[PDB]
RNA sequence: ACUCGGAAUUGAUUUCGUUCAAAGAAGGUAGGUUCCUUGUGGACCGUUAUAUCUUUGUUCUUUCCUUUUCCUUGUGGCUGAGGAGUGUUCCUGUUUCCGAGCUCGGUUUCUGUGAUGCUGGCUAUCGGUUCCAACCGACGUC
RNA sequence: GUAAGCAGAACUGGCGAUGAGGGAUGCUCCUAACGCUUGGUUAAGGUGCCAAAAUGCUCGCUCAUCAGAUACCAUAAAAGGUGUUGGUUCAUAU
């Protein structure tokens, strides 16, 4: 119970590790579509 | 306890494979995907579907790493979800851009799939839900959004017809029921 | 596991939906009086009900239609064969069901006698707002059942008789309530506060 | 006069455990006054059962019974399982049926 | 589908009006007529500044929806008919 | 058209698990269902909830839209809802469905020792005042 | 067959929850203006003020769910136990506590393999042969 | 061969020689193969009534002056619809 308050600072950076990756992905897909309207056009 | 009936069983997973180590081709690139699914199993099984899509793999072929269960964050508060799918009519493929309402991510993908079918008859095995991202109110483009949107709504209860509990029911009364209630 | 009589009003009542509960209780061995009829409704539009009993006139044995298929004409009858149709009437025990059911289009007997209520059976509960709906009194005078205006002026006399009735009894409803607050005052003070655990 | 003071919870013969198209007379079926799911028939398992009836001859009195005792729950609503030491006459059928309330717990 | 949606109309001077639940009698000067309209699923009730009757539905479908400017119509008619009549000219032809 | 399901208002459960017990609104979530909790001592957890499962109680708590569960806690202890609600009829009714429910035979036998000695009482004065 | 229960563990080493602190925001409270259809109103401006919420740390919480192995008390069903005897000497179990290095040996009471125990009705029932009723079933050869 | 409950082949499985439960009803479909039976559990398939089990719970769509309703299976098409419910993409609220 002392060593799973060790370690519950890095928990929390795991569950940012995934959610900052895929937002970023989501950001980068969305831009790629706004490209293709601009360029064709 | 908690009511097994309302909400269908999705939970979210994380999955990484890596195709698999050769002699002419040692430490290949890694994967990484978000999906949706019944199970930590059922998850494993349409990551492989997927990447067969994108890249020359498959389970022979590759190998899988880890399964992480995702949750929510904070599953107390109300929150508005854009979700992204495709799925497949009798015709062709239509990508769709949907929004729902839930307290959860799981909750708003139990609620499209229930939405999904009863529209536009989409089975079960044609949709694949794309990516699930979470929006502001003044973000979300569909107008049934918008009307619950602001402080103060309210909502009057009118027509109460109450789901008995069993043993409560019978099949003979005196009075003749009240429906307005106040 | 139940009551002697169970006498039924069948106005604001769906037609299947009312038998197929009245059909069940029949077979476990109630007896049921069914009580304004004529009042019975039905989903879909007047037209729509008229234009199905339309497709039943056109049935009958070609051979001699004295034989064939009985088109009954009036609500009460109406009623009975769609009981009848959620029974196996041809073996004996189904027979026995009928037996038990009596059905009115009010008369005299059991306007003495309380009338029930099936609530899952019921227009207002059911049919949801603005979908169109029949009363069974008009679509049988439509079909050649004569009796409307009749059942029309009895009901319309002995609610005026009810109503005499009810004046009389309210009256004494005031007055053993008015007797009962003097009584709960006098019996002491420990017994008042018992009985407003339990509600009486 | 009448019966004074009934120590019974009465109860309908609604048929026998069957499907369709077979009986299964061994296994009788029985509905019970106030008594409408799974959760409120745990009371009355193993609890002892009497069709009562009448016949025209036998030991001093016009009155047959048939003891059996309740089983086991049937379906989601109260209807609920039983045995009689006899299989129950076809003739027995929307009929009523004591179901007395020992044993006790 | 919709939550909320309420149009208003207003009374003219010489003229009362009472609606007891969904039926409404207009009394003005020359005559009066009464209409009921227990098909619309409606909730009427005129104002504290009793010149103004506002009219409103929650949870209006897109067909029904329509029925809340049907009603502002109708009883628009039965004001302009117990101050002013209605008037039909028709000629004769051949 | 009183009674909305607002932020803060009291709802009578009649049908799920919970049965019976008294449930707080914080936020309505779409059209159907409704962010239904209870602080304490209802000790209802907080959760999706439909609309079809609960009755609307005449009495309300205002505070602001989506809440956090503690400050329900704070902003009852002030008003007392649960309470006034339980003076009204309908609120006594509930409870004397509870405590019939939990009566000994003894406790059985006390009532209709009481309720017809109160006849005997009633019928003299209704004879008396018809004199 | 259905249940009241717990005890440790796995994940994101807390999903949440909860106490504070700063920062930010709108689906903008107090506060100003102002407006009617006078409201449990709406526009403009205001960032915690006489409501708040969210992001980010922090205060102390082991349950929601989800891995993992295992000890439990409460009701019921179906089948079986029976001509006597003696009695534990051996044997497994549970138990008294004495010594040797959780494990083995010696010793005392108790229960099993060696358990059917108590009790009632009738001396006509039980049972049988016949015919009949009822619910469900059921339309030689190439 | 226009096609056929038509004619002729290949692989495996059935019917024939075979009942039982389901598909209302059916030699060939589904489940599943059978000594007499007591108890328990399922399969296919179902739970308003006939009919054993949900007028169960939860979320969408549909109003038919010929609605629709469960594989084999007991038929439906080209072409239309400002009937309604969503989506995709342009152009100034439509």
């Amino acid at each position: 119970r002392e060593e799973h308050k060790k370690h519950r600072q890095s928990a929390r950076r795991f569950a940012a590790e995934i959610r900052q990756a895929f937002s970023d992905k989501m950001a980068a897909e969305l831009e790629a579509a706004a490209r293709r309207k601009a360029e064709e056009a | 306890k908690a009511d097994p009936t309302l909400q269908q069983k999705i939970s979210q997973y994380q999955v990484v494979g890596r195709k698999q180590p050769t002699e002419a081709e040692p430490n290949p690139s890694l994967f990484r995907m978000r999906l949706f699914a019944r199970n930590k199993v059922l998850a494993v099984s349409k990551f492989w579907y997927l990447l067969k899509k994108m890249k020359k793999v498959k389970k022979s072929t590759g190998e899988i790493l880890a399964v992480n269960e995702i949750r929510e964050k904070r599953p107390t508060f109300v929150k508005n979800f854009g979700v992204w799918l495709r799925y497949d009519s009798r015709t062709g493929t239509h990508n769709m851009y949907k929004e729902v309402r839930d307290i959860s991510q799981n909750g708003a993908v139990s609620q499209l799939y229930a939405e999904m079918a009863g529209r536009h008859r989409a089975l079960p095995s044609n949709i694949q839900i794309i990516r699930v991202a979470e929006i502001k109110a003044s973000q979300c483009r569909r107008a049934h959004m918008q009307q619950l949107f602001d402080s103060k709504l309210k909502l009057p209860a009118i027509r109460r017809i109450f789901p008995t509990p069993k043993d409560k029911k019978s099949v003979f009364c005196a009075r003749k029921p009240t429906l307005f209630l106040h | 596991t139940f009551k002697k009589v169970v006498v039924i009003d069948c106005q604001g009542h769906l037609l299947g939906r009312l038998a197929s509960v009245v059909a069940k209780e029949l077979l476990k061995g109630q007896q049921i009086i069914c009580v304004r009829c004529e009042d019975i409704n039905i989903s879909g539009s007047l037209h729509r009900n008229r234009l199905k009993y339309q497709r039943f006139l056109r049935l009958r044995m070609n051979s001699n239609p004295r034989r064939g298929p009985y088109h009954l004409r009036a609500p009460s009858r109406i009623l009975w064969r769609t009981i009848r149709g959620m029974l196996r009437h041809k073996v004996e025990r189904g027979q026995k069901a009928l037996a038990r059911l009596q059905v009115y289009e009010v008369p005299t007997m059991v306007e003495r006698k309380k009338r029930m209520v099936v609530p899952s059976a019921l227009r207002i509960v059911r049919l949801k707002p603005k979908r169109n709906f029949c009363r069974l009194g008009d679509l049988s005078s439509q079909v050649g059942w004569s009796h409307g205006d009749l059942v029309a002026r009895l009901e319309e006399k002995r609610k005026t008789r009810s109503s005499a009735y009810y004046q009389k009894k309210k009256e004494r409803t005031k007055m053993q309530t008015e007797a009962k607050q003097f009584a709960q005052t006098t019996l002491p003070k420990d017994q008042v506060a018992f009985l407003q655990q339990y509600g009486h | 006069t009448k019966q004074p003071v009934r120590l019974y919870v009465r109860g309908i013969v609604l048929g026998y455990k069957r499907s369709k198209v077979n009986q299964y007379p061994s296994c009788s079926l029985l509905q019970l006054e106030g008594v409408n799911d799974r959760k409120d028939t745990q009371f009355y398992l193993g609890k002892r059962v009497a069709y009562v009836y009448k016949a025209k001859t036998k030991q001093g009195s016009k009155y047959r019974v048939i003891w059996g005792r309740i089983r086991r729950p049937h379906g989601n609503g109260g209807i609920v399982r039983a045995k009689f030491r006899s299989n129950l006459p076809p003739s027995s059928i929307a009929g009523r049926v004591r179901v007395f309330l020992y044993p006790s717990n | 589908k919709s939550v909320y949606a309420c149009e208003t109309i207003t009374i003219p001077a010489g003229v009362t009006v009472d609606v007891k639940s969904r039926v409404v009698t207009v009394k003005g000067k020359y005559g009066e007529i009464t209409r009921a309209f227990r098909h619309l699923p409606v909730d009427i009730q005129k104002t504290k500044s009793g010149n103004r009757l506002k009219v409103e539905m929650w949870y209006g479908t897109c067909t029904d929806l329509s029925c809340i400017r049907t009603l502002c119509s109708h009883i628009k008619n039965m004001f302009t008919g117990v101050m002013k009549k209605f008037q039909y000219k028709m000629r004769f032809v051949y | 058209f009183t009674r909305y399901y607002q932020p803060g208002r009291l709802c009578v459960v009649q049908y799920g698990p919970d049965a019976g017990k008294l449930c707080f609104v914080v936020d309505i979530i779409n059209q159907t269902r409704v962010l239904v909790d209870g602080a304490g001592v209802t000790g209802v957890k907080r959760q999706s909830m439909p609309v079809r499962r609960i009755a609307l109680t005449d009495q309300y708590l205002k505070i602001p839209r989506s809440v956090r569960s503690a400050t329900l806690k704070k902003a009852l202890e002030k008003d007392d809802v649960i309470a006034k609600f339980n003076q009204s009829s309908w609120g006594k009714r509930r409870l004397a469905k509870e405590q019939r429910a939990n009566m000994s035979d003894f406790d059985r036998f006390k009532l209709m020792v009481i309720l017809k000695q109160r006849r005997k009482v009633m019928q003299q004065k209704l004879k008396s005042l018809k004199k």
